[PDB]
């Protein structure tokens, strides 16, 4: 029903360009007849397009002794990283907005990568969302298909942000190599 | 039946089909009351194993029946397929006949594949080429010999293993399945 | 009413009496006998099926858990002892729902009855389904009551069946998978919340108890495999096999074709015999085959009319099973000179091989060694490396003997072994040109196994079970190791190693002494 995909944005700060395809798709809905195949298509659509973070940040810690603290107690060494996170929480404090970045942390296995990011997510207070590019070989794994297409799933990032619920995900691309 | 998409047919819909616990209460859409399909015997039928969706390829009994070895594919021709084919064309046994020693022949060098539809074929070939001698006048009678087969099913696919009588200095005979 | 009393029996939550009596009502507004009431109907016989609070007792008590599984299970030691660890553990954090167990083994090792025994020990309900390359959700968690395709799924349909909130969920053949799916099963975060689509009411998985097998671990996802607490499970020796085939396969089979023990017969030394002959795995299936063909056959028999009682004696075994295969033996009862026996780790288990040189032309020049046996690239590099270590090894022990630099050899390794532990041949290969080269044979009932460096020394390879099975069964006494294998060899079991004089070695020099 409208309803349902009128309510969930009501929590949300939707663009204009959102909205307009929101508004068209509903009016397509609306004038589609019911367990129709183009009616599960635009339902589909509208249920992928409304749950999406659309202007949802979570709140960071940006204190450093505490981040610093909460880095300390999870693992040893690992001193680059560490820098490096607490030099991120400094800049994006010393701004008010959040920061995006991209890292890259590269070693022999068993080392702490992975549990190193989850509790970089623990001490930022970002969520945290992993898959991986282990051996995929199909580049709509990442970019989605269209809608047109049976499968026609959205990619993994827009599925990240639907799950997450937030728009501060730290995503973890584990295997790049 | 490859994939299922749609509402996949090759599977999905038949393995409650096929499926001892299931069938007992078959839902049809039409005639909406679940039937039970529990004395009845399923004979499936395939030329792979594999293409067969395993949540059916482990429900059945594979059965293989491979193909038949030259002695096998005589009897098959004499008991069954001469008899057929005369019957077909029209021919009675006395206007054209097909020897044991021809048809041993036309298989030993004509039909080395292991069913017996190119035997079939290669009989039908031969009693249709007397036939057309029958109607056309020439020949009120035809006799097959194994000199004169090369007439009717053309020259041979395989080559002819040679023969010795006394084996020269270079030579063995040897026994081969 | 019959809905009414369903939910009035069993503790059911507030949004669920909710939402099932608003679409009673909602069939209030009759529209008897058509799409939208018996899609009404089959939507309240769901709800009024689905378990709320109704659970079933655990016990985790320790000494239960050990008799349930003994009696369900023969053998598998090490595998009782894990589960029973899993157990205590499981007992002292009181939750039993921290990592998912999974088996993986060779099949027909029966990893799949251990979710049976576990499911009794632990007193809960037991439920299977297997996902092979399902590639869908509507499996786990359905459809939508729109389609004419209307199906809850697995989960809803466990539950619906087991009555049960905490049963016990076997998941078959995760490594032959749809995986988002089974993480949004498995996750203690939203197992307690689980949405079904044919159920828009939420259910609640977290008491239920997951449990996994698979093939090999390789290709299960590293999402799952970091969800996973794998189990290794290993094939029976024969001693063992008999045992299982006695105790569960022959009384199964039986069952199986409506006979009883006073119609049908099966001796151990026919069991052996199918155990040895036609069945060369490490597992019970094909053996299981063949015992549900004898029982076949026989209840064949006694229909038919002859043959009121008949026996399987070892004699009349071929009209039953066939003709025996794997039958070939030990190839050599003195070896010539030039000939080694070497053990090997094939795909199916251990082998004998017989690794065989000799001379190819008549005896400047150096001499030449061609191979053959389906070798890759690795083992030809490994018998290149052998070549040349045996070569310099005579010339220094033997600096006038001449054979092996100047003379033209052909090497046959035979076509056993796995592409790996391929290597694992170069102490049988070295001492195969060495007893060419000198005029002596290898020592009488001599097998070795171990890799060779470029300087001799004895480098450590991988299953010594399979190939200290193999070499006992080829009536082999004097067994030769490499040095880091004392571990593999001495911790395997003590009626496999009994008759067997053992040689653990570092350096070929003392193979050399050992087998000359
Ligand atoms: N410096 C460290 N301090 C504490 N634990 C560590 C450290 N390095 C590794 N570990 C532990 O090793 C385990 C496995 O590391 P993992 O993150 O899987 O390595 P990878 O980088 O291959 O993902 C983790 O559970 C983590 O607790
Ligand atoms: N140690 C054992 N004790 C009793 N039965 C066994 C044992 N090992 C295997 N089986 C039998 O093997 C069959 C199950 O094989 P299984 O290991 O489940 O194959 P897969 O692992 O491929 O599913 C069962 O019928 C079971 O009785």
């Amino acid at each position: 029903i409208e309803e349902k995909f009128r309510e969930r944005l009501k929590e949300l700060v939707v663009p204009k360009h959102v909205m307009d395809v929101v508004d068209e798709e509903l009016s397509k809905l609306g004038l589609l007849d019911n367990h129709s195949s183009e009616f599960n298509v635009t339902r589909n659509y509208l249920d992928w397009l409304t749950s999406i973070p659309w202007g949802k940040y979570s709140n960071e810690n940006l204190d450093l002794a505490r981040a610093q603290a909460v880095l300390e107690e999870d693992h040893y060494g690992m001193e680059d990283v560490k820098k490096r996170i607490l030099e991120f929480i400094a800049v994006s404090q010393l701004r008010g907005s959040t920061q995006g970045k991209i890292l890259c942390f590269y070693g022999p296995p068993g080392v702490g990568k992975t549990s190193i990011a989850r509790s970089i997510a623990r001490a930022l207070n970002r969520e945290y969302f992993r898959f991986s590019v282990g051996g995929m070989t199909d580049v709509a794994e990442i970019k989605g298909h269209r809608r047109t297409y049976v499968g026609a799933m959205p990619g993994k990032i827009i599925q990240c942000l639907k799950k997450t619920k937030t728009e501060n995900p730290l995503i973890l691309i584990d295997e790049v190599d | 039946k490859i994939g299922r998409g749609y509402q996949g047919d090759p599977s999905s819909a038949l393995l409650e089909l096929l499926d001892p616990e299931q069938n007992a209460n078959f839902l049809d859409h039409y005639l909406d009351v679940p039937v039970d399909l529990s004395k009845v015997l399923f004979i499936c039928t395939a030329n792979v194993t594999d293409t067969i969706p395993e949540p059916l390829r482990d429900r059945m009994e594979m059965i293989n029946v491979s193909g038949y070895v030259a002695q096998e594919k005589l009897a098959i021709a004499e008991r069954y397929l001469v008899p057929q084919a005369r019957a077909l064309c029209g021919l009675d046994e006395s206007k054209a006949k097909l020897s044991s020693d021809v048809l041993t022949l036309l298989i030993k060098q004509y039909c080395r594949e292991s069913g017996v539809r190119n035997l079939q074929k290669q009989v039908e070939k031969v009693l249709r080429k007397s036939a057309y001698k029958i109607v056309s006048g020439e020949a009120e009678s035809v006799e097959v010999t194994p000199e004169n087969l090369q007439d009717f099913v053309g020259k041979p696919v395989f080559t002819v293993e040679r023969m010795y009588d006394v084996t020269p200095p270079g030579v063995v005979m040897g026994l081969a399945w | 009413e019959k809905f009414r009393e369903r939910l009035k029996e069993l503790v059911v939550p507030k949004h669920v009496m909710d939402v099932v009596d608003e679409e009673l009502s909602k069939l209030g507004l009759l529209d008897n006998h058509s799409s939208e009431f018996n899609v009404t109907r089959n939507y309240l016989d769901w709800l009024t099926s689905i378990p709320w609070g109704k659970y079933s007792n655990e016990n985790l008590d320790l000494a239960r858990a050990q008799a349930v599984l003994e009696e369900d299970h023969y053998g598998m030691e090490d595998v009782k002892k894990r589960i029973l660890e899993f157990i205590a553990v499981s007992q002292l954090r009181g939750s039993t729902q921290g990592k998912i167990l999974c088996f993986y083994g060779p099949p027909g090792v029966g990893k799949t009855s251990i979710a049976r025994s576990i499911a009794r020990a632990l007193n809960r309900e037991y439920f299977r389904f297997s996902v092979g390359g399902m590639t869908d959700v509507a499996e786990i968690k359905g459809h939508r009551r729109t389609y004419v395709g209307a199906m809850p799924g697995k989960i809803i349909q466990c539950l619906k069946k087991t009555k049960t909130e905490n049963p016990l969920i076997l998941i078959d053949e995760v490594d032959k998978i749809p995986s988002s799916a089974l993480l949004e099963l498995l996750d203690p975060e939203q197992n307690a919340n689980f949405l079904d689509h044919y159920l828009d009411v939420p259910v609640d998985l977290s008491k239920v108890l997951f449990i996994c097998t698979a093939n090999v671990t390789d290709t299960i996802p590293e999402p799952l495999r970091d969800r996973m607490e794998m189990i290794n499970v290993s094939g029976y020796v024969a001693q063992e096999k008999l045992a299982i085939a006695e105790r569960y396969l022959v009384p199964q089979a039986r069952a199986l074709c409506g006979l009883d023990e006073s119609k049908a017969k099966l001796s151990s030394d026919v069991l052996t015999l199918l155990i040895k002959q036609y069945c060369r795995e490490s597992g019970v299936r094909n053996l299981q085959k063949q015992v549900e063909k004898v029982l076949r056959k026989s209840a064949y028999k006694i229909v038919s009319g002859e043959a009121e009682s008949v026996e399987v004696t070892p004699e009349n075994l071929q009209d039953f099973v066939g003709k025996p295969v794997f039958t070939v033996e030990r190839m050599y009862d003195v070896t010539p000179p030039g000939v080694v026996m070497g053990l090997a780790w094939t795909a199916m288990g251990g082998s004998t091989l017989f690794v065989e040189t000799s001379l190819r032309r008549p005896q400047d020049k150096d001499g030449s060694l061609e191979v053959t046996g389906q070798l890759g690239e690795v083992m030809k590099e490994s018998a290149r490396i052998a070549y040349t270590f045996a070569r310099a090894f005579l010339m220094q022990h033997a600096p006038a003997n001449d054979y092996l630099v100047t003379s033209h050899i052909h090497l046959h390794v035979p076509e056993g072994a796995t592409p790996k532990d391929g290597p694992s041949a170069g102490c049988t290969i070295v001492t195969a040109l060495l007893s060419l080269a000198m005029g002596r044979p290898v020592r009488q009932n001599l097998a070795m196994t171990g890799e060779v460096s470029l300087t001799g020394k004895i480098l450590p390879v991988g299953g010594i079970k399979e190939k200290t099975i193999a070499a006992k069964r080829a009536g082999v006494t004097c067994i030769v190791l490499p040095a880091e294998n004392k571990k593999d060899f001495y911790d395997l079991a003590a009626f496999i190693t009994e008759g067997l004089e053992v040689h653990f070695v570092e350096h070929y020099r003392e193979i050399f002494d050992i087998a000359f």
